[PDB]
């Protein structure tokens, strides 16, 4: 309403004026399905520079910090009722920052139906169920016969809202959640997200089976990059797209530039033969004109395969794969310390995104591309 | 308290650039009958069923 | 009834017939009924959670008699 004689009731309703002169209010006030205790005494006139209010402990646990802002309020805000307004506000504001802190699960809805849920599912699924049973994981297989997990984090209201999914596989997964939706429904969009992906995961394993991966070292589920070593100090690094992996994957290759370029000529010369009904490897192996080594021996085959600058491998994720264009030196370097080492030297000249200079080891002409 | 309330305070000195107490209440089960603190915000309680421990760090 | 096995929860043992032997204590049985039991993760999981349930269950009904209370004052 406009006056406020009704207006404080629609917008204060639990504040109920105990004296026959509108002079104390007391009772409650509400924010976000929560009554707290509040007394509101004024002075025989109604003027808020001067006023009494008295909490409840909880108000004031809750009120911390903002104790400034109602101390002013209470001297720049005109009316009471208007006061009450901004004052739920504000205690709305705090809630809302302090959720961390007032959070709850119903035990009717909540607990007995999830453990309907997760009977309906099967118990060979469940893998992880955190004591707050907040989070919990499950586990399905490919027709490959592969584990993938799926995390799901759930709220107070499970069914009302979504839970929140969390899952490794690198496409973005899409899960259309319905209030009549559940944990199956859920489970069956993962399964059928896998069986998509199965393409991908065959390809990834039938890589990191049959080749001497690098720098994916245990990759993940979610890796989309292998870095395959073949030969001896050169490295091609491939990135595969999940929707159409037997397709020909981006591919480049690090080593040394006279031996690079046998690499690089045979592939675009023979790409054309190139075919997306075989495997990565069995397409490259015939595209390449190559093969791979099975396991040399890849924790030290014979190479000191540290920086020869810093003598170290795992230079912040950096590998080395800047190595010299000669037979004699062969000497890795990482990016960084052959970068930091070339700019300092009188002799290095740089291009556009190109330094020249000489190997530290041999002093001959060597090439960084930044 | 007794019938269970645990209270928590802490310096805060966030968001206005000066100390702020950041008080906590808790509910924890059971009348407690006694307590004790352990190194590393660990706090052993006990209820007539059993011995609660409860981690704050 | 007794704790012997020295967990922090009593167990009952319990002595099989002198038939058997005899010689003292043999043929023991040592049972809690719950986990303990002696003698001579599908299901086990989802308990934890229902017990902290449980207590937080609890501890919300009271706080509802509290301000129940409070609201006739
Ligand atoms: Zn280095
Ligand atoms: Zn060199």
């Amino acid at each position: 309403m406009a006056v406020t004689e009704a207006s404080l009731l629609r917008q204060c309703p639990l504040l109920l004026p105990q004296n026959r002169s509108k002079t104390v209010y007391e009772g409650f006030i509400s924010a976000q399905g929560r009554d707290f205790h509040l007394r509101i005494v004024l002075p025989e006139d109604l003027q808020l520079k001067n006023a009494r209010l008295l909490c409840s402990w909880q108000l004031r646990t809750i009120l911390s910090g903002y104790h400034r802002i109602v101390q002013q309020r209470m001297q720049h805000s005109p009316d009471l009722m208007s006061f009450m307004m901004e004052l739920k506000m504000l205690l709305e504001v705090a809630l809302k920052n302090r959720q961390e802190l007032y959070a709850l699960p119903p035990p009717p809805q909540f607990y007995s139906s999830l453990i309907e849920e997760i009977g309906t599912l099967g118990w060979d699924k469940l893998v992880y169920a955190d004591t707050c049973f907040s989070t919990i994981k499950l586990k399905a297989e490919d027709a490959s016969g592969r584990e993938h997990l799926i995390t799901l984090k759930l709220k107070a209201k499970y069914p009302a809202e979504s839970p929140d999914y969390f899952v490794d596989f690198p496409v973005p997964f899409c899960a259309s959640w319905t209030p009549q939706s559940s944990l199956i429904s859920i489970y069956s969009q993962f399964l059928a997200a896998i069986e998509s992906l199965k393409a991908f995961w065959d390809v990834m394993d039938e890589i990191d089976e049959k080749t001497w991966v690098l720098e994916p070292e245990k990759p993940p589920r979610s890796a989309t990059a292998r870095r395959i070593a073949l030969g001896n100090n050169v490295s091609i690094n491939i990135e595969v797209d999940p929707r159409h992996p037997t397709m020909l994957p981006e591919c480049f290759f690090l080593g040394a530039d006279h031996v690079v370029k046998p690499l690089g000529i045979k592939l675009s010369r023979n790409i054309h033969l190139w075919d997306p009904e075989n495997s990565v490897l069995q397409n490259l192996k015939d595209v390449l004109e190559i093969d791979f080594p099975a396991r040399a021996i890849l924790e030290k085959s014979d190479f000191t395969m540290d920086c020869g600058i810093c003598y170290a491998y795992q230079l912040d994720g950096t590998i080395p794969d800047q190595v010299c264009d000669n037979s004699q030196c062969g000497q890795p370097f990482h990016q960084i310390c052959l970068y930091e080492w070339l700019r300092g030297l009188l002799t290095s000249r740089q291009s556009f995104n190109i330094i020249f200079g000489e190997c530290p080891y041999c002093s001959k002409p060597i090439t960084l591309k930044m | 308290g007794h019938h269970g309330r645990m209270l928590a305070i802490k310096a805060s000195w966030d968001e206005s650039g000066k100390l702020v107490p950041e008080l906590r209440e808790y509910c924890l089960p059971g009348p407690v009958l006694c307590a004790a603190c352990g190194g590393g915000g660990r706090v052993y309680h006990s209820t007539p069923s059993d011995l609660c421990v409860v981690d704050l760090s | 009834i007794d704790d012997f096995i020295g967990s922090g929860t009593e167990q009952v043992l319990l002595l099989f017939k002198d038939s058997l032997n005899s010689d003292c204590l043999t043929s023991f049985k040592i049972t809690d009924l719950g986990k303990i039991n002696y003698s001579s993760e599908n299901r086990y999981l989802v308990v934890p959670p229902l017990e902290t349930g449980l207590k937080v269950c609890f501890s919300s009904f009271r706080e509802l008699r509290q301000h129940l209370l409070l609201k006739e004052k």
